[PDB]
């Protein structure tokens, strides 16, 4: 018979919500969390095939992706991984030092928890339209509502359809996505959220590399490379398509006990038929070149050594949790046990077909002659094949409990996981298999104050396992971290604002920075060490002002991998921060208008492991603007302008290696329409 | 920091997660959408009234 307790568990300090996503209408989640703290996720540049970014240094799962949907870790093993547009998604949120043990087996540092679009009892009938610049053309439609009077049964179904034209000429982006949702809710205590996903990609975009020339150091010439550059052939195809199909559930008996259980069965597959540069004859790399040694030695600063790829990939994944929650108190001291089992398969067949050295001719860079090439081509002298067949099944069993005793919540849990690995080289026979055996736990103390104010300190660790492969069908070792996380939170009772800082000393081991030197079959070596503080600021000062900042520094270095020993890795920023706000014109002549601006500012990284060149820090400033249609009689709909780097600032990403640099995006316009009935 | 604060709530709504039933301190309204301050909440200050499930003290703001 109280008032009825409000929250006081730090929670959602980082989600971008669907009143958010329909206000920013990410082209892709690379943006959504574009603005939220320790991310960087304009680290691959101006590219939608994969959507990859580094929280406190390290990035996606075992390269691939770290990221949940869900629940469960996504999916994706050897660059047949899944990506999910935006106008699916609910809620998108990046949990930054996460303090349970169910992330146990995803990195101690970060992780962004996906989640889908649940069907709603109230009637939806959303219709969006949204174009712009580079033939840019995506139509949604979101369409759920109930389907009895008590609403027990409820639909939803949200789809997708956009084409676009890459930056990069002669690339072309096209993707089509349609996810049907149920949702059986009886009564209050029994939930069946039935969920599908159903996404084809004919054309991915575009995937290629430039040299360190054109891109970041004048060439020989003294100019530089144009920002739409695209190195590879005319019929450069990348196509991708995913399937998956799943539920959610959760049942609560007594007021004590509670039983939950997630489950998804996804078929992804892609399929690559690109070339792509590896750097200017110039290079420490070629060198053995043949067709670069026939040249003289002032011609092979300007033309560019390439290689090819043929692939083609099918994946079948199976995962499972199912937990129970035992919400009892012992003496003065209240619980919520957390008991669960998790399950996991995994199957890729690789068929995929390389191109070694001088597998390609060469590009003039002064008078590029992008033709078209037969991939079908096998010469043995230059090409190579790469049959392989991966297949892992992983089995963790995972206890946690959050004790809370008068204004101190301790979280506190363990995770004991079966991790078995076999790959298959259809080549030579080789049959290589790898059962592993990790406990991992994660522990983390705060104190909640009367106003907000929570200073909290924790330990993580994790048992990450590889999702890689290397040549020869080299199954990786899995990467165990461990990470000293403190920090105060301040999430306020009464006033709507938020700040929230921390620093973190995360160190996982067994990971890999890629390229062994020539191809990117990815290659093995030491340990990092990741020192940082990440700050937010999450506000709405006054009802029409909203305003959104963050500030991440970030220093890691190799530490023991003896060549690279005591080096940064290369596509991570020193310092780092953004910084947006928007105003809502209500109750006034233009009743309706919303003004939003912003910026985000990614300090110099560096582009190789050796250290050799860096890149600069640039700064990016988008604006956008939306007028509600409720002087026109329509509820709801509201016709919009996004802009993306506003001053069209040509900028270069990151950079792996010397012969391997990323082009900034352009200027981006779109005009959004999206009416709801 | 802000322009609101303790004094500026008006009313308070209710909303259920992990099956108990809380409460959430509203402020402003913005056609169907409150400016609930407890951010544990829904996520972001303004939130639909829909996450809710009974906004009772909210049937007065114009």
């Amino acid at each position: 018979k109280t008032d009825t307790p409000i929250q006081k568990v730090p929670q959602s300090i980082s989600v971008v919500t669907a009143e958010e996503m329909a206000l920013h209408q990410p082209k892709s989640v690379k943006e959504a969390l574009s603005y939220t703290p320790g991310v960087s996720v304009g680290t691959r540049g101006a590219s939608n095939t994969y959507d990859h970014l580094i929280i406190r240094g390290f990035a996606a799962e075992g390269q691939s992706q770290n990221n949940y949907l869900n629940g469960l870790k996504l999916q994706g093993n050897f660059y047949n991984d899944a990506v999910i547009d935006p106008y699916m998604l609910e809620r998108a949120e990046i949990m930054r030092g996460p303090v349970s043990v169910l992330y146990g087996k995803s990195s101690p540092g970060g992780l962004l928890n996906m989640v889908s679009k649940r069907p709603t009892t109230e009637p939806l009938k959303e219709v969006q339209f949204k174009a712009g610049t580079d033939s840019l053309f995506q139509t949604g439609f979101d369409f759920s509502d109930s389907l009895d009077d008590d609403g027990v049964y409820s639909y939803r179904l949200t789809g997708l359809a956009r084409s676009a034209n890459a930056q990069q000429k002669g690339s072309e982006e096209q993707r089509y996505a349609i996810a049907p949702a149920f949702t059986w809710r009886p009564d209050d205590k029994t939930n069946f959220t039935f969920l599908s996903y159903f996404q084809n990609e004919p054309e991915t975009g575009y995937y290629g590399w430039l040299p360190k020339e054109g891109t970041v150091e004048p060439l020989p010439n003294g100019k530089r490379l144009p920002t739409d550059f695209n190195e590879g052939a005319k019929n450069n195809t990348y196509s991708r398509n995913e399937k998956m199909v799943g539920y959610s559930f959760d049942h609560e008996f007594n007021d004590t006990f509670t039983v939950r259980q997630n489950l998804r069965f996804a078929e992804n597959k892609t399929s690559q038929n690109s070339v792509y540069g590896y750097g200017v004859c110039s290079d420490p790399a070629n060198a053995y070149s043949k067709q670069c040694a026939a040249l003289a030695p002032a011609d092979k600063g300007h033309y560019l050594a390439r290689k090819y790829v043929v692939d083609d990939e099918k994946l079948q994944n199976f995962s499972v949790d199912t937990q129970l929650q035992s919400k009892f108190a012992t003496g003065d001291i209240d619980h919520t046990l957390l008991t669960g089992v998790d399950f996991m398969r995994m199957r890729n067949d690789i068929n995929a077909w390389f191109g070694y050295d001088d597998s390609v001719p060469l590009l003039n860079l002064y008078n590029p002659v992008n033709t078209d090439f037969d991939f079908n081509a096998k010469d043995p002298a230059n090409s190579g094949p790469y049959r392989i067949l991966n297949k892992q099944k992983q089995t963790g069993v995972y206890v946690q409990d959050q004790a809370q005793w008068d204004k101190v919540l301790v979280t506190l849990g363990g995770r004991y996981d079966w991790a078995d690995q076999e790959s298959l080289n259809r080549v030579a026979g080789t049959t290589d298999k790898r059962d592993d055996k990790q406990f991992t736990w994660r522990g983390g103390v705060n104190y909640l104050f009367d106003n907000g104010v929570t200073p909290y300190f924790s330990y993580s660790e994790s048992f990450e396992p590889s999702s890689q492969v290397g040549k020869d069908g080299n199954i990786f070792a899995p990467s165990k971290g461990k990470q000293y996380e403190v920090g105060v939170k301040y999430v306020p009772e009464d006033r709507p604002i938020v700040v929230t800082g921390a620093v973190y000393n995360l160190t996982k081991t067994n990971n890999l920075m890629a390229d062994p030197e020539g191809s990117f079959f990815s290659v093995e070596g030491g340990e990092i060490r990741a020192r940082g503080v990440e700050i937010e600021a999450k506000a709405a000062l006054s009802a029409s002002v909203n305003v959104v900042g963050s500030y991440t520094y970030t220093d890691a270095e190799y530490t023991t991998d003896t060549t690279y020993k005591g080096n940064t890795p290369a596509q991570v920023p020193k310092h780092m921060a953004s910084l947006w706000a928007d105003y809502t014109f209500f109750d006034g002549p233009l009743s309706g208008l919303t003004l939003g601006t912003g910026g985000r500012y990614t300090g110099s990284s560096y582009g190789d492991p050796a250290n050799s060149f860096k890149v600069g820090s640039y700064t990016v400033v988008d604006a956008l603007v939306r007028y509600d249609l409720a002087r026109v009689g329509m509820a709801g709909s509201n016709v919009a302008l996004h802009v993306n780097n506003l001053f069209d600032r040509e900028y270069v990403a990151s950079c792996f290696n010397t012969y391997g640099c990323f082009w900034g995006a352009e200027r981006q316009v779109v005009a959004t329409a999206t009416f709801r009935f | 920091c802000s322009t609101f604060g303790p004094k500026d709530i008006k009313c308070e709504a209710y909303y259920m997660q992990d099956h108990v039933k809380y409460k959430a301190n509203v402020f402003d309204r913005k056609g169907d959408m409150f400016l609930v301050s407890p951010i544990m909440a829904y996520g972001s200050f303004w939130a639909p009234v829909s996450y809710f499930t009974e906004g009772n003290t909210c049937e007065g703001v114009f």
